[PDB]
């Protein structure tokens, strides 16, 4: 527990991290790369276009 | 009649087993996480979209 | 516990994907599984062992539908050609279960064996009756509108043809082939001279050759 | 249901990379065509995007894989081939991967950008073949029998 | 009747303006829907 | 659990009273073999889950 | 198991009888006379115009939209046969020996 909670209480007691604030300049985007991974398919229903 | 195969997965130390049969099968496939390499005896049947390379040479698949 | 022991029973609904093999339905057995793993931690922070080989079933309620002949709980580790040093465990419970075929075979199947049965009824009957259309067209219709229940009862899956769909789409051609066969036979019966000329292969054949094994007049 | 079903645990590192893998479970329209049913094939799609944030906030892009070091856009669906069971009626076709931005909606719009993931899927007719085509079309084709009645 | 819609509701919070000169020309926040008063505008003839 | 959670009735002598409201979908084994003229033994089952 | 939790029990038994009223108006007296139509086969002429075979067959067409109606009421389960399933699968055997 020692350097994973000495860590936690560093990142975000000490540096004080606010989660409502976006990690970036406020003229500067923030790059979100996403993948999808389809484990299964489960149905598509005709009648109701789902 | 026998047969020295292979057996590790992935990049494991590699290991070594006994085939009783007149094959040795490599398997890749990649799943969201990364590769998985999977050897063994014999020439087994894959599902779609998995690489296999079957080999009838002692210590082929590797 | 004092021991730093934590011991924690919840309850789930597990709703798990396996793949159904209908090729045998309603006498198919399904092999069904639920792999549990730790979604965010791997093997190298956290380590999930089995309890026991088997799963528990000592407060298990008896089933409906199914019988659960096979049970088992193997753990997978999984190391990836990127990272040598961190496995990925898993713990997969497989359960072998078999159906239960009585609702099907009462309710699909033994109505299906008596249209089978009343399909060949109609050779009995003499054409001069005036009803060998009416019986064959009526178990048709008998038919089509059993596929009403059998669309209900039976699972719309396109992996395979169930043996029971088999069973199906042969009486319904066994069906069509009678009437198809009964049309002819009813031609043949008012073949008359005005019309036609009695073939010789026909006299050959109908009149010597076959009722000659019957007891009848030529 | 906008959001994913389990909102697991990010896994954060020292370089400060957050890697987020939260499972869903979801819903959404796909408008069927329906003339050449039972023989039809559907275009699906999943569009995902952020409604919270705009292109000035954050920027959509797909994953950047690596093949013997030299790096790769993943413009496809993932499926992992051993452990997939094909669904018991759709086959899938393609699995395309996109980033669409659209300049008809405006930049301040959260609709501006977002990343599709297609499903073209054909149906296995199998079910349909047996039970209902075949037998109406061997009923139908017995009103030729009655010329010979 | 099911629909999926997008609403679009403007009003105007004297509690929540600044000079942006005095914030490094930061003229516009987005800030979560629970933070700030919202009019309480529903869909009155809802069915379910 | 039980569908609404009111209040107790403390009374002077400590002794708590409580009476919940509940919906509850409960498992019975249907037997089927004198259906529709068939009568049913449903159960239900209450324990402390902890 | 003294120390595990759920053993001590307290369960209440709900001992129900089926009223069968809405089988017997919408389905059962239905089907029985229905059934009881084709004994009346027996009675019609043995010619050209007595009719017989569409009678009998005819019943065994109802009896297979009975079949349709009951199939949707009927449980699914495979430890017996209900008394209903029962009842239509001789009603049925009944009517295939009358068209014998
Ligand atoms: C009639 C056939 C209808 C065509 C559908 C068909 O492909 O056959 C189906 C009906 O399988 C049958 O042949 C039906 C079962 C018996 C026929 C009933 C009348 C006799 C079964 O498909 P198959 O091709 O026979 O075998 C399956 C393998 N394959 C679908 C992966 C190729
Ligand atoms: C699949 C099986 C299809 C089975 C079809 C058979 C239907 C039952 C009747 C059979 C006997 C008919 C008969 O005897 O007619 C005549 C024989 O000539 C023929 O038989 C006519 C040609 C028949 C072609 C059959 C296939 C195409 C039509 C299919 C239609 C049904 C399709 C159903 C599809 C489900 C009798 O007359 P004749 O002896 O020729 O003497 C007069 C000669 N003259 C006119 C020159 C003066
Ligand atoms: C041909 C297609 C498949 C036939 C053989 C299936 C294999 C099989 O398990 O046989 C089963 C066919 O079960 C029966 O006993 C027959 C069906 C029930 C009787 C008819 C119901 C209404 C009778 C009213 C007129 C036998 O299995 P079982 O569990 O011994 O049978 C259930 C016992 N029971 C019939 C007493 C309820």
């Amino acid at each position: 527990l020692n350097e994973e909670e000495r860590l936690i209480r560093h990142l975000f007691e000490e540096k004080a991290y606010n989660k409502e604030l976006r990690p970036a300049a406020h003229k500067e985007s923030v790059e979100i790369s996403l993948a999808l991974t389809l484990s299964n398919l489960i149905s598509l229903k005709e009648v109701e276009e789902t | 009649g026998s047969m020295i195969c292979y057996n590790q997965q992935s990049s494991q130390p590699p290991t070594t087993k006994t085939c009783s049969e007149t094959s040795c099968y490599k398997k890749t496939w990649r799943d969201h996480r990364g590769t998985i390499i999977e050897r063994g005896c014999g020439c087994p049947k894959v599902k779609p979209g998995i690489k296999l390379h079957c080999c009838r040479t002692d210590k082929c698949n590797n | 516990d004092y021991t730093g022991h934590i011991t924690w029973t919840p309850p789930a609904i597990f709703k798990s994907y396996c793949e159904i093999i209908v090729t045998h339905f309603p006498f198919d057995e399904q092999n069904c599984s639920m792999k549990l793993g730790t979604w965010t931690y791997d093997g190298s922070v956290v380590v999930i062992n089995p309890e026991s080989d088997q799963p528990d079933l000592s407060n298990f309620m008896e089933s409906g539908e199914w019988v659960i002949k096979e049970s088992r709980g193997w753990k997978h580790w999984v190391f990836y050609a990127c990272c040598p040093s961190t496995p990925y465990l898993d713990i997969t419970y497989h359960f072998v279960m078999q159906r239960l075929p009585l609702y099907f075979i009462v309710n699909v199947i033994i109505p299906c064996l008596l249209f089978s049965f009343l399909t060949g009824l109609v050779f009995y009957l003499p054409t001069d009756s005036g009803e060998k259309m009416t019986l064959s067209i009526s178990v048709l219709l008998s038919l089509t509108v059993f596929l009403l229940v059998i669309v209900e009862l039976i699972p719309s899956t396109s992996s395979a043809v169930p043996l029971i769909g088999k069973y199906m789409l042969f009486t319904m051609v066994f069906v069509i082939a009678s009437i198809i066969i009964t049309v002819i036979v009813i031609n043949t019966h008012h073949r008359s001279p005005s019309t036609h000329v009695m073939p010789e292969w026909v006299r050959k054949v109908f009149i010597d050759t076959i009722p000659n094994i019957m007891f009848f007049s030529t | 249901s906008f959001q994913i079903s389990y909102s697991c645990n990010v896994l954060i590192y020292p370089s400060g990379s957050v890697y987020w893998l939260p499972p869903a479970i979801f819903r959404s329209s796909c408008p069927i065509s329906v003339t050449y049913f039972p023989f039809d094939w559907q275009n699906c799609s999943l569009k995902f995007s952020s409604l919270k944030y705009t292109t000035k906030e954050i920027t959509l892009s797909l994953k950047q894989a690596e093949e013997d070091g030299r790096s790769y856009p993943v413009e496809w669906i993932i499926i992992d081939p051993e452990g997939f069971t094909e669904n018991g009626e759709w086959e899938i076709v393609h699995r395309p991967a996109r980033v669409n931005v659209d300049p008809s909606v405006p930049l301040d719009s959260p609709n501006r950008q977002d990343v599709t993931f297609y499903l073209i899927i054909r149906r296995k007719p199998l079910f349909y073949v047996i039970n209902i085509l075949v037998p109406c079309v061997l009923i139908s084709f017995m009103i030729n029998l009655v010329f010979y009645l | 009747m099911s629909t999926k819609v997008y609403l679009d509701l403007e009003w105007t919070d004297y509690r929540l303006s600044w000079d942006p000169e005095e914030h490094e020309g930061i003229d516009s926040l987005r800030i979560s829907a629970e933070s700030v008063w919202l009019p309480d505008v529903v869909l009155l003839n809802n069915n379910d | 659990e039980v569908a609404l959670y009111c209040n107790v009735l403390v009374s002077p002598d400590g002794c708590v009273y409580w009476l919940p409201p509940a919906i509850f979908r409960s498992s019975c084994p249907v037997s089927v073999t004198f259906f529709p003229f068939d009568w049913q033994n449903c159960s239900l089952i209450f324990q402390s889950q902890t | 198991p003294a120390e595990e939790a759920g053993h001590q029990k307290v369960v209440f038994y709900l001992l129900i009888q089926r009223k069968p009223l809405f089988y017997v108006i919408n389905i059962i007296a239905p089907c029985v006379l229905i059934s009881s139509v084709a004994i009346l086969i027996y009675f019609l002429p043995a010619k050209a115009g007595g009719q017989k075979c569409t009678v009998a067959i005819n019943v065994l067409l109802a009896q297979t939209v009975f079949l349709f109606l009951v199939a949707k009421k009927v449980p699914e389960t495979s430890q017996a046969v209900p008394l209903i399933s029962k009842y239509l699968t001789f009603l049925l055997v009944v009517t295939i020996l009358i068209v014998v």
